[PDB]
RNA sequence: ACCUCGAUGUUGGAUCAGGACAUCCCGAUGGUGCAGCCGCUAUUAAAGGUUCGUUUGUUCAACGAUUAAAGUCCUACGUGAU
RNA sequence: CCCAUAGUAGGCCUAAAAGCAGCCACCAAUUAAGAAAGCGUUCAAGCUCAACACAAAAAUCCCAAACAUAUA
């Protein structure tokens, strides 16, 4: 079946999150967690990643993975670390329309993720509505 | 079985009356009669 | 109704009667406190007057009694009068009702009244019946003498039985039916309890004294917002289960109680035993106390005699977790005793403390063992474990594909595990 | 017994033949006369659209796929210029002698998919339709030109 | 316009989810 | 089995029969619902 | 043929014929259909009997009455026989003894779909 | 169950019944019910060729036959 | 303020004077707060009757507990209890004089709107719990638009004027035809016969 | 306050019990917070049964020992020309 | 009746609370799907839904007999 996690590059640790998830059902947890190592040396480190692991029926492992999220993703950008409480009225972060088109350049790029809509319009607007509920502000 | 209580007809609890279609026919009949008279006495 | 009320307070200064733990204005804050819970009427006037014997059928001496005979009549304002005692006999209140020209109330009454105007559910409402019933048997001379109609002994057909005796019949009857009533009520509640004890959730019940914050502190400690505290006495007048999470992220019910009084007759809290029950088949028992209030030692007396004329488990009775409520108003408070905590319940103070408090009583209390158990991942052991005890910290051993969980699993969890997963 | 009762007082029998006499009677109608005698056209438009811009058209019945199956067979589409595309039947009927296709009539019911495209990619299509043995290739109609199945097989050749 | 009844969509779906809240 | 004046599906179950001269809610998945007319 | 006699609606199950036999305990209701099974004859015989005048005359004339459950009558009783009266009830024909001719002039009143299972 | 085919002509007519067995039995629930069962659904009357686990075949000439025909006939036969 | 207000017991001055059960109050049409005001629902009254502080606490629980706040609002069209109701003590013999007070009720007269909702809201998202309380209260009610009233007066109206009965309780009794006055009330002049006690009939015609 | 005051004798108990079912037990069945044992609840069932004692005039209640159970009622609070 | 991918495990909060413990926001991609109306999970996972597509019961024993169709 497919698992899917947010496991941070750099944070690797088995057990806590995974662990119990992962065993339930019939894995590797050292073999997961050093493929997923070796993923977080290919990107940058200390980033969440959302992951699309499918355990086949063979006890095997296919680790699929993609582009960071969107909400830390939005919040590095803006300089924040925790979003805001409200979110509607609360702000913490402005970003710029020219700085959310140069991030999606690099978004709508991943299989799993789906977002491979060739217009720029579908992307942006999606971005726009995730940083809108965020604690961002869209510049002009 | 099947008590009326106290005597019929006058009570609170009294013994249920149905108009049959012969006493609505005799009420019509009565009832065509005087709007005849309210006609004849029209005039 | 809206009836103004003047309280008279007997003062005992000697011998039997004379409290060396309340004082006489302590205890008319409480009479007052009491009909103002009752509502919609007030301490139109204040008399404490002194009674060297309080056991009369004029519980005053003849003096002091033409005195307050001399008061209430030439006090028009008031509609009745409050006398702060127990219970008075029939005698009494026919004599001062007759002397003053006014209704005479004891605590007894009072309390009756305010239960039956703010008793809601039927089970309430059948409890209170109950303790009516006494009320009843004393007063039938005064409610059904104008059904009596002055005739007696003359008629020679019929029950044999007097007016008066055949309404001792007739109420005899009401009793027998209020009790078959109250034992299928706990026959209910006995069927209600079943399931969670099957269950084994661990059952905290809060008891004290009445206006002790019992309500508050369920509050508090569950976390709830549909519970609500009130500042009038006997509030919680039903008894039901809050699940509440402990630091050991194990789910337990506190079940509230009914308020305890001081100088009431026993048989009018006893009538609830149906309900307090619940108390009897507990695990543990808090014990809430109002320091702040000046007769704390008074309501520690009361209290205790009432759970042992409620016939609760010695086990249980012992082991009493004691908690002071209120610190907050007594600044700087300090307690003495051991094994006691303080805690603010409005103000939310000492609450993590009585939580780990209480979770290291459940566990002492309840045969559950706090233990390390090592465990199959994918083997639905780990979500048994979940499911059927409190699991506290899972490490993960991925070499073995297995897992050590520390656990607070009871015997019977415990024996189901290691016959399921050997 | 009050004017007024808690319950329905038992009326006079003489108001009580008053009240059954004078009783609403509906109109009878002698014969009954049960028994007697924007985003439409925006698809529309797409749809004329699509016609005359793709210069081959092929059909398919895309149903049985799940949803992660689908969007992969999307993708290895647009991976190509071919473009899938989703009309409802109701409103496609028309389309067809609209445009005259009399042809396509006997074509498109239940779930109906497009495969509307100028460069023809069919060998690769045919190839990915293999490793799934379903989902049948549907008669198209190349430039005006219905084909058969066997026809698209030799074009792709 | 796509997007006008894609609007009136997600608002009736927010109708019938407020109207089931009870249900 | 209940009886009920009013017969309610409490579940998508629930399906009514008029049986035997009166109506059943018959549920297989939670037979609680079950009601009799 | 008193054994063959037709209820119209469900009187059959719904009809009870009371009785008691005056001990405590002794009142029996027995249902229209266990009557007839038990006694071919008492459904009818009953009706005859309430329909009757409520006098002393009601014996006598329940005498001159003959209750048979089944085509056979005694040969005296048919000797004495004089005239047959036509039965109350106009049965009604069943598929089976309608005439083909009947059937092809009662017209077909719709076209079934071909292409139904039926 | 092994194998299921489906054989129809879509520009002939009468392919209805054919049409939807094929996405019913394709169905993602009905394939990964069985994996292993194997869908073939060639097309050039229209019939459907059921072979099962046990070597056992199941002939549905669907051009009277409705679907639900069709598929009863289909989970009888399943049922075996 | 959008939630239903509180309604008292009883009057905060009480009555002292016992007065007459006068019936006439619940008996025959409402001709007060039989229209909508800052409204589009309500609770129709289709009968008389009396209620009491319990009827008020069920309708201000239900309606305050089902409805929404932030886009519903509820006012009452029926004012407090008012009319003193007497109770005699417990098996007392006639006689002896009136009894003392003891509660009080509010008349409602068959066609009168007790409860009026409005606000951001259609009807069926009120009609359920509208429903309930007048199911509850002590007289027949139902739950109505301003629609749907309108649309049944309209249909009482189709109906007076298109019914085939030459006879009509109206003409009959106001005509005197057969001496029926003899049987009937003056009331009934002007309830024609759609009226019998508390009770309104509404397919009576 | 409608019959009975030119009498319709009255509470408990004995005797014999007739009846209702809104069933206490025995039978059949649905649900259950029905694991089993006890149970709770509801539908159907009135053929049969439904204890003996200590005080108390008691009907009742309390208590003792049992029972499958020690049912709720009506019968002029059944029955004193027994 | 069919069907359900997904910006993403929206933010905050918490050990965790991912549509669903609580608060704010409630945009947005696909032809079409609530930052989710209900179950469910410790949390996840999974199941749906909104979407595309095609009336009665009491105490001696029920209580006329029966009857749907021959012209007011
Ligand atoms: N716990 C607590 N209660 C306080 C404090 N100060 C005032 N109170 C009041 O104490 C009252 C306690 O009300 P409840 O908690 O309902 O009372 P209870 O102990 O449950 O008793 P009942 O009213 O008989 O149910 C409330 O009116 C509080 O406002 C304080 O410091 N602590
Ligand atoms: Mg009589
Ligand atoms: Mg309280
Ligand atoms: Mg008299
Ligand atoms: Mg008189
Ligand atoms: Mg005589
Ligand atoms: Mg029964
Ligand atoms: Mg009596
Ligand atoms: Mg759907
Ligand atoms: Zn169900």
């Amino acid at each position: 079946g497919v698992i899917r996690a947010i496991v941070r590059a750099g944070l690797a640790m088995p057990g806590p999150p995974l662990g119990p998830v992962l065993g339930q059902r019939g894995v590797s947890i050292n073999q997961f967690c050093k493929e997923f190592n070796e993923r977080t040396k290919d990107i940058k480190e200390g980033i969440p990643l959302p992951t699309k692991i499918l355990v086949k029926p063979d006890r095997t492992f296919e680790i699929k993975i993609g582009q960071p999220t969107v909400s830390y993703f939005l919040k590095a950008a803006a300089g924040i670390e925790k979003g805001a409480r409200q979110t509607g009225k609360e702000v913490a972060g402005l970003v710029t329309l020219k700085h959310v088109y140069e991030i999606a350049r690099i978004k709508a790029q991943d299989e799993a993720f789906a977002l491979q809509d060739v217009p720029l319009s579908s992307v942006v607007r999606s971005i726009i509505g995730s940083a809108r509920s965020l604690g961002i502000r869209v510049v002009k | 079985r099947g008590r009326i209580p106290g005597r019929q007809w006058i009570g609170k609890h009294r013994r249920p009356r149905f108009v049959s279609l012969r006493a609505k026919q005799n009420m019509i009949r009565r009832l065509e009669i005087e709007a005849e008279n309210h006609y004849w006495l029209s005039m | 109704g809206t009836q103004r009320v003047c309280l008279v307070h007997p003062d005992v200064k000697w011998g039997p009667g004379k409290s060396q733990m309340t004082r006489a204005e302590w205890q008319v804050a409480e009479a007052t406190a009491l009909v103002h819970t009752l509502d919609g009427w007030s301490v139109v006037q204040t008399m404490v007057v002194s009674t060297k014997t309080p056991d009369r059928k004029l519980i005053f001496g003849k003096g002091n009694f033409e005195h307050l005979t001399e008061k209430i009549r030439g006090s028009p304002d008031i509609t009745c009068v409050f006398l702060n005692v127990e219970r008075m006999a029939a005698p009494t209140k026919k004599e001062l009702e007759a002397a003053w020209g006014v209704e005479v109330f004891d605590r007894f009454t009072v309390v009756l009244h305010i239960f039956r105007c703010n008793a809601r559910t039927k089970e309430a409402r059948l409890q209170v019946a109950l303790a009516e019933m006494p009320l009843h048997r004393s007063n039938l001379k005064r409610d059904v003498a104008h059904l009596y109609r002055g005739v007696g002994s003359r008629y020679i057909m019929g029950s044999g039985e007097s007016f008066m005796q055949l309404q001792q019949r007739l109420l005899r009857e009401k009793e027998a039916k209020i009790r078959k009533a109250l034992d299928r009520l706990r026959k209910k509640r006995h069927l209600l309890r079943r399931q969670r004890t099957r269950r084994e959730f661990p059952v905290i019940s809060v008891v004290g004294y009445t206006n002790c914050g019992k309500t508050t502190l369920i509050k508090a400690l569950t976390g709830d917002a549909a519970i609500q505290p009130r500042d009038q006495l006997f509030a919680t007048l039903d008894v039901t289960a809050h699940a509440g999470t402990l630091p050991s992220r194990m789910t337990v019910l506190y079940v509230d109680t009914i308020g305890f009084l001081s100088q009431l007759p026993h048989g009018l809290i006893e009538s609830f035993s149906a309900t307090l029950e619940d108390v009897a088949h507990s695990d543990l028992i808090l014990h809430v106390r109002d320091v702040s209030h000046p007769e704390a030692e008074l309501q520690k007396c009361s209290v205790l005699s009432t759970l042992r004329g409620l016939q609760l488990p010695a086990p249980l009775l012992d082991s009493m977790v004691e908690v002071h409520n209120k610190v907050d108003l007594v600044p700087g408070y300090s307690p003495t005793e051991p094994n006691v905590v303080p805690v603010s319940a409005l103000r939310g103070h000492g609450l993590q403390e009585l939580k780990a408090e209480l979770d290291a009583a459940v566990l002492k209390a309840t045969g559950r063992q706090i233990l390390t158990l090592r465990v199959r991942l994918a083997g639905a052991q780990l979500s048994w474990l979940y499911k059927e005890a409190t699991v506290q910290e899972v490490d993960v051993i991925p070499e073995d594909g297995a897992a050590d969980v520390r656990v607070i699993i009871s015997n019977s969890a415990y024996g189901k595990f290691r016959k399921l997963f050997p | 017994s009050k004017a007024v009762t808690r319950h329905r007082r038992v009326m006079h029998f003489q108001r009580q033949k008053l009240m059954a006499v004078t009783e609403y009677i509906p109109p009878k109608p002698a014969i009954h006369p049960s028994c007697l005698p924007g985003l439409i056209r925006l698809l529309r438009r797409e749809i004329a659209a699509v016609f005359q811009d793709n210069r081959m058209i092929a059909v398919c019945q895309n149903v049985a796929l799940s949803a992660e199956d689908k969007l992969l067979m999307r993708h290895q589409l647009r991976k190509h210029k071919i473009l899938m595309k989703v009309f409802p039947n109701q409103v496609l009927k028309p389309f067809l002698e609209d445009s005259k296709y009399q042809n396509l009539l006997p074509l498109f019911v239940g779930h109906n998919m497009l495969l509307v495209s100028e460069e023809p990619k069919v060998k690769e299509m045919v190839r990915i339709l293999r490793t799934v043995p379903f989902l049948p290739l549907l008669g198209g109609c190349i430039d005006d030109t219905i084909l058969s199945r066997q026809g698209f097989i030799n074009y792709s050749k | 316009s796509r997007e006008y009844w894609r609007r009136l969509r997600k608002q009736n779906i927010w109708r019938h989810n407020r109207l089931s809240k009870n249900k | 089995f209940k009886n009920k004046t009013v017969l309610k599906k409490r579940c998508k179950d629930c399906y009514l029969v008029k049986r035997r001269g009166r109506w059943y809610v018959y549920c297989k998945t939670h037979p609680r619902h079950k009601q009799r007319q | 043929n008193t054994r063959h006699i037709a209820f119209s609606g469900n009187k059959w199950e719904q009809k009870v014929y009371s009785s008691h036999t005056g001990y405590p305990g002794g009142f029996r209701q027995v249902t229209a259909a266990q009557l007839h099974l038990r006694d071919p004859v008492a459904i009818v015989k009953l009706a005859i009997y309430g329909m009757l005048p409520k006098n002393l005359h009601r014996r006598t004339m329940m005498e001159r009455l003959h209750l048979f459950p089944d085509e056979y009558i005694p040969e005296d009783i048919l000797k004495n026989l004089v005239e047959e009266l036509p039965q109350p009830r106009k049965i009604p024909k069943r598929l089976d003894e309608y005439t083909q001719e009947e059937i092809d002039a009662f017209p077909r009143l719709w076209t079934p779909p071909e292409d139904y299972r039926l | 169950v092994k194998q299921v085919r489906v054989q129809f002509c879509p520009f002939e007519k009468n392919v209805e019944s054919t049409r939807t067995f094929l996405q019913t039995v394709s169905s993602e629930k009905v394939r990964s019910t069985n994996l292993n069962c194997s869908v073939i659904a060639d097309v050039r009357e229209p019939c459907v060729d059921v072979l099962f686990g046990d070597g056992h075949r199941l002939i549905m000439r669907g051009a009277h036959l409705t679907a639900l025909e069709m598929l009863t006939a289909f989970a009888s036969h399943i049922r075996a | 303020k959008p939630k239903l207000r509180f309604i008292e017991r009883a009057p905060l001055v009480p009555k002292v004077r016992r007065e007459p059960k006068n019936l006439s109050d619940i008996r025959g049409p409402s001709t007060e707060a039989t229209e909508f005001t800052e409204g589009n629902f309500a609770i129709l009254a289709l009968g008389g009757g009396y209620l009491h502080w319990g009827h008020f606490e069920m309708m201000r629980l239900t309606i305050n507990r089902s409805m929404d706040p932030k886009n519903m609002f509820a006012i009452w069209r029926v004012p407090a209890p008012f009319k003193p109701i007497t109770r005699k003590s417990v098996g007392h013999r006639m006689g002896g004089g009136k009894g003392a007070i003891d509660h009080y009720v509010t008349p409602v007269k068959a066609g009168r709107l007790v409860v009026e909702m409005g606000g951001r809201c259609e009807f069926e998202e009120v009609q359920g719990f509208l429903d309930q309380v007048a199911h509850k209260l002590p007289f027949a009610a139902k739950a109505v638009s301003r629609g749907t009233l309108e649309k049944m007066r309209k249909d009482q109206e189709e109906r007076e004027r298109n019914n085939q009965n030459p006879w009509t309780f109206e003409r009959i009794a106001t005509a005197n035809m057969l001496g029926i006055r003899k049987v009937l009330s003056p009331y009934d002049l002007t309830h024609k016969g759609k009226y019998w006690g508390k009770f309104y009939m509404p397919k009576r015609v």
